[PDB]
């Protein structure tokens, strides 16, 4: 395991950061405008209710 | 006159609450926006 | 992070603050004034009646 073309560790860490950035942005948006729903894309039941 | 009042009246009790809500939301938005600007800063640390 | 040229996580916050500013302005001007209609920007039926 001395290859240089593919750095699997960088890929793993980058996809981890990319996955976390979604929840990060969601948290900052919910703080931004006073809403847990804020035109929710995760569930439509609460929005309809 | 009593009937006309219902259509157009300040209703201070709800207006002060709405103003306080808007001020709190504005301050929270400003805080999280200032916190938001630091996200692309980590690329500089990534470079070197 | 992965992108620098565009920062949507700040644009959403800017949009939320802009949307809040309208309600803030309306509440503050209705508080300063004695009326509620404030130049018929609301439903014109109330103003006419």
């Amino acid at each position: 395991a001395q290859v240089i073309n593919t750095n699997s560790l960088s890929l793993i860490t980058q996809n981890n950061i990319n996955k976390n950035q979604s929840a990060l942005s969601s948290s900052i948006e919910r703080l931004s405008s006073g809403l847990r729903i804020n035109s929710a894309k995760d569930d439509a039941a609460g929005q309809a209710i | 006159s009593e009937a006309q009042s219902r259509i157009q009246d300040a209703d201070y009790a709800t207006e002060v609450s709405n103003m306080s809500k808007a001020q709190i939301i504005q301050q929270a938005g400003n805080s999280v926006l200032a916190k938001a600007n630091q996200v692309p800063q980590q690329v500089l640390s990534l470079l070197q």
